[PDB]
């Protein structure tokens, strides 16, 4: 079931207008990219796209109230520039998994203003030395990288 | 970053950091040479000097 | 279309009709074996002379059209003469090779998986690793050991049931379609072989093999494993030991000890209730190991252990005659015993009562790490050897031999006060206790045992009081021997009866498991253990307790719900909830319960928060007296052998995670079950036109809850079915109507 | 030396005594011309160093 | 009781025991107000 399936499958016979929490992972993807999805879409908040085959993210939806966006599992190595202007709102990232390997990758994601977590596991970037360091400085809003604050703090739950 | 001791030397002279490239302070837990090899070795080297 | 054709011209001929009609097709296997021919004697002579002359094999007449004549040397490849009476052509067995050479070719996709039991082997021994070759002259006892190792610990009867359902589904019976249960398996190798066009009997036949476990009795020398016996050949010689180790994967014979545990339990618990028999059987109709049923398992593992034993003779099973005492199971081979509880008294001059076992009988010990024969009169150790490995098991051996030797000098010797009790606190059988009490030291009582002279006959090493080696002088009736004992071949399977006191005695009067001899320990099972009875989930801890908790309400996911939308004052004031709130923190019953109490009504008044796994997780704290507080709890407390374990409202944690991307729910790491967030029908009578014509058993998926259809089941006859309306199961309703009775 | 035998899993030792008989085919080929090269010079199981 | 590193779960108004020193367990109650210079 690709994505254009399941989509469906999880509208449940519930328009777009009226979802507030999209659940689609290990579907696919067309070849590399996200389709499926449009810009009716407008109440969605919660969208996971987790292990579907995703090369990148240049075709994404038009989501202004998306705040927990997550692509663990898949294998986007850049373009991550689209989120900041698709995703204003976006306040929960979750790029675990995937294949990036510099900071500069990171530093599109400057630019969104209401950033609070970022969970970075398994990517080659995490093998730096003074890796959330320079992630907390080029990302100076963010306030739990990984899930820890700065002190190795665990995040409070209920987030 | 990726760390590069070695790379301390771009800054102070070398044998104001020398203690850096020696590796042990103690008797390493290996045997370097020893045996009958490297002593028929030392033998044959010996005559042959003097061939 | 011509099969009925041969069927009409069997029937035409009045003599084959009689045959074909008054046999009922339960009488058709036994018609199959009137076979005609003399089959061969010496047939490696007649295979030798058939491939002298050609055409010896036979073959389907289907070559002609897919064989040439002859090959491209001008050889005949296959004639036409028909083998005795048969369409199969003659060939000879350039035919084979010209098959395997100029021949169809074919994807073998479903080789690898059909025949696991060979490859298994190959991948098994293609990973194994050498050790040098020992030259030390090998003891070879004569063990029975597992010989088909990946076995899936099935009988050889359900493997049937197993075998029908994946290779001919539209042939089985009605003890299966009107079951429920599935099987795990039978789902898999259905998914597996859903296309293979091998040899549906071959199909059959490699799965029963691949599913069925055996024994053969051999002389082994060492591992004991059910992977070390198949390269028994490469690994002991008659003076060799090649070191081996197989490198394929092993079995976990978990549910083996689960099932002991939870007949430890069963048996406790009911033997402490007013009516034993009936708490034994409710328990092992309702409880489930790891969600299959007891009953189920206790019919189908071999497993030999005190509870289990138990269990089974409640139940009416044959139980192995050998009595199982400090570890070793004793097979009388001769002799005749009485029990004559007598009088004695200890070392201490304290008054004891022990069944003095009166008559002569020889025994033989087997046990894990050693092995022995013990032949002993009333009061007479008359003869005990033993064997095994080092001296530690051979001093097991004979201390247990010693202890049950019925001699009043092991009595006499004692050192202490013979008052021992359990881990529950109980009396403890005399002997038993004299048992415990030597088990540790019994210095004292090999001197007074004594040392006698030994005349070395073919080779026997004596012990000695401090247990070491003497070629001369060795314990009294104590001969270690070497080149092994072997041990024996047969349990000797028998109908035990069993008094009210979980004594399992016998028609001819002597005990062989008493109840006190089972608490030897009473750790955590690796499985879960699930009961039908609120009472019982309070039994094996906090973890039991939330499992079962748990596992309940899946159980009843509909019924909760329901009455959980409808009338949710009787659902949050249920007794299955009352061992729960023993674990919640008694200061916050309330306060927690108001909690989820209100949260739950904000789902009932707008739609669309209905979330399954919330109700399920916060569910068990609404039974209480609930208070009101402002408090907006993130979680909830609860004790689990003194320690705070939290569980959160909105999220996982360890005492409940509900695995996302499957449908499985883990409590504390045990596994709860599967959440929602063919089988089951019902026979009526025989053929009714008035539903019209038969169909077959697949058809059936094609049926209401309710609807009534006809059906031709098994191997002929057509009975009509319907769908199953309510669980319709043998649990404790069944119970009720039988136990009521027995008042 | 040392020899091992990885076929029959022996590991046997080799005095330095022997090395004035022992055929040359154990050892590799840089030990075996180191072997042959002292063995002139072998006497009593010692090696003249002069 | 509850290690000091979980008391930071409580919600505002919860009360616990947490060991809050050498095998000591004391009973400590969250401030619903929140105080900071």
């Amino acid at each position: 079931m690709d994505m254009k399936r399941r989509i469906h499958l999880e509208l449940r016979n519930r328009t777009p207008a009226a979802v507030r929490e999209l659940v689609l992972d290990n579907c696919k993807s067309n070849d590399g990219k996200i389709e499926g999805l449009t810009a009716e879409f407008v109440n969605l908040e919660f969208l996971s796209l987790i292990n579907v085959g995703l090369i990148s993210v240049s075709n994404l939806p038009k989501l202004p109230k998306l705040k927990k966006l997550e692509l663990s599992e898949n294998r986007i190595f850049g373009g991550l520039d689209m989120l900041a202007e698709k995703l204003p709102n976006l306040t929960h990232l979750n790029l675990s998994g995937n294949k990036l390997k510099d900071i500069s990758t990171l530093e599109p994601l400057k630019k969104l203003e209401c950033l609070k977590s970022l969970d970075l596991f398994n990517c080659e970037v995490t093998n730096l030395n003074d890796y959330r360091e320079s992630v907390f400085k080029l990302l100076p809003q963010l306030t739990y990288l990984d899930g820890y604050d700065r002190e190795d703090q665990e995040a409070p739950d209920s987030d | 970053m990726d760390v590069n001791p070695t790379l301390l030397f771009l800054k102070v002279p070398v044998q104001n950091a020398i203690s850096t490239t020696f590796p042990y302070t103690g008797d390493p837990p290996y045997s370097h040479g020893t045996g009958t090899g490297y002593t028929m070795d030392t033998v044959n080297r010996t005559h042959q000097y003097s061939e | 279309m011509e099969r009925i054709k041969e069927l009409r011209d069997l029937m035409s001929q009045s003599r084959t009709r009689e045959i074909l009609t008054k046999t009922t097709v339960d009488h058709m296997a036994i018609i199959k074996k009137y076979t005609s021919g003399r089959q061969e004697k010496n047939p490696a002579l007649r295979m030798k002379w058939m491939m002298a002359m050609k055409y010896p094999i036979t073959a389907d007449k289907r070559i002609i059209e897919m064989i040439p004549e002859r090959n491209e040397q001008g050889q005949t490849l296959w004639s036409k003469t028909n083998d005795a009476g048969s369409d199969r052509v003659m060939v000879s067995p350039l035919a084979v090779t010209w098959w395997n050479r100029n021949g169809p070719t074919t994807s073998t996709v479903h080789y690898p998986k059909v025949y696991k039991t060979y490859f298994e082997k190959v991948e098994r021994l293609k990973h194994g690793t050498f050790g040098p070759v020992h030259f030390r002259n090998q003891v070879k006892i004569r063990r029975r050991v597992d010989t088909n190792p990946g076995h899936a610990d099935l009988s050889a009867k359900e493997a049937q049931d197993v075998i029908m359902e994946v290779v001919f589904p539209n042939e089985v019976g009605a003890r299966i379609l009107t079951s429920e249960s599935q099987l795990t398996i039978t789902k898999e190798k259905k998914e597996e072989l859903q296309d293979c066009k091998i040899a549906p009997l071959m199909v059959a036949y490699m799965l029963e093999r691949e599913l069925v476990r055996k024994t053969r009795f051999l002389p082994v020398a060492g591992g004991t494993s059910s992977v070390y016996i198949e390269v028994l050949h490469l690994t002991q010689g008659t003076c060799w030991e090649q070191m081996y180790t197989p490198g394929g994967e092993v079995r976990n014979d978990d549910v083996d000890q689960s099932l002991i545990i939870a007949a430890r339990n069963i048996v406790r618990r009911a033997t402490v209730s007013a009516d034993p028999l009936a708490s034994l059987l409710e328990m092992c109709h309702s409880t489930q190991i790891g969600g299959i049923r007891m009953v189920d398992i206790l019919r189908q593992n071999p497993t030999e252990e005190q509870a289990v034993d138990i269990c089974k003779a409640a139940m009416g099973l044959r139980i192995s005659s050998s009595f199982s005492f400090g570890g070793f199971t004793f097979k009388r081979t001769s002799g005749s015993s009485v029990t004559k509880e007598e009088e004695v008294l200890t070392g201490n001059l304290q008054t004891l009562k022990i069944r003095v076992h009166e008559g002569y009988e020889e025994f033989t010990m087997v046990g894990q790490r050693a092995t022995a024969i013990l032949r002993k009169a009333t009061r007479r150790l008359i003869q005990l050897i033993v064997s095994g490995r080092n001296e530690q098991s051979i001093a097991e051996a004979i201390i247990v031999a010693m202890v049950f030797s019925q001699e009043d000098c092991m009595i006499k010797a004692v050192r202490g006060d013979l008052n021992f009790v359990n881990r529950a606190n109980q009396r403890l059988n005399p002997m038993h206790q004299l048992l415990r009490h030597f088990q540790k030291d019994a210095k004292v009582l090999f001197q007074n045992w004594g040392t006698e002279p030994i005349d070395n006959v073919m080779g026997m090493i004596g012990i000695l009081p401090d247990m070491t080696p003497s070629t001369e002088m060795s314990l009294r009736g104590v001969r270690v021997s070497k080149m092994g004992v072997d041990e024996y071949s047969s349990t000797e399977r028998v109908v035990v009866s069993i008094d009210r006191f979980l004594r399992v005695r016998d028609q001819r009067g002597n005990v062989l498991l008493s109840p006190e001899e089972v608490s030897e320990t009473q750790g955590t099972e690796k499985l879960t253990i699930t009961y039908s009875s609120s009472m019982m989930w309070e039994i094996n801890g906090p973890e039991s307790v939330l499992v079962n908790t748990y596992q309940w309400i899946i159980r009843n996911w509909e019924t909760v719900k329901i009455q959980w939308s409808q009338d949710p004052t009787m659902l949050y004031n249920k007794m299955e909830f009352e061992p729960f709130q023993s674990l919640v923190p008694k200061a916050a019953r309330g306060q927690y319960s108001g909690f989820v109490r209100t949260l739950f009504q904000q789902m009932r008044d707008v739609l669309g928060t209905f979330d399954t796994v919330q109700i399920i997780k916060l569910l068990p704290f609404a039974a209480a007296p609930p208070k009101q507080s402002r408090m907006q709890f993130s979680s909830l407390t609860v004790n689990v052998r003194g320690s705070g374990m939290r569980i959160l409202i909105r999220g996982n944690s360890p005492v409940f995670n509900y695995n996302k991307a499957t449908k499985r729910l883990t409590v504390l790491g045990k596994d709860a079950g599967a959440l929602t967030e063919l089988r089951g029908f019902l026979i009526l009578g025989k053929e009714d036109k008035r539903y019209g014509p038969a169909l077959s058993i697949n058809e059936l998926s094609n049926l209401a809850k309710g609807e009534k259809a006809n059906v031709l089941i098994g191997q002929g006859d057509v009975v009509l079915v319907m769908k199953r309306k309510r669980d319709s199961s043998i649990l404790t309703d069944s119970q009720t109507a039988t136990k009521r009775i027995r008042m | 030396y040392m020899f091992e035998s990885k076929s029959m899993k022996l590991r046997t030792q080799i005095p330095a005594e022997m090395l004035a008989n022992i055929d040359l085919k154990y050892f590799n080929e840089l030990t075996k011309k180191k072997i042959e090269k002292i063995r002139p010079l072998l006497i009593d199981g010692t090696a003249s160093l002069s």
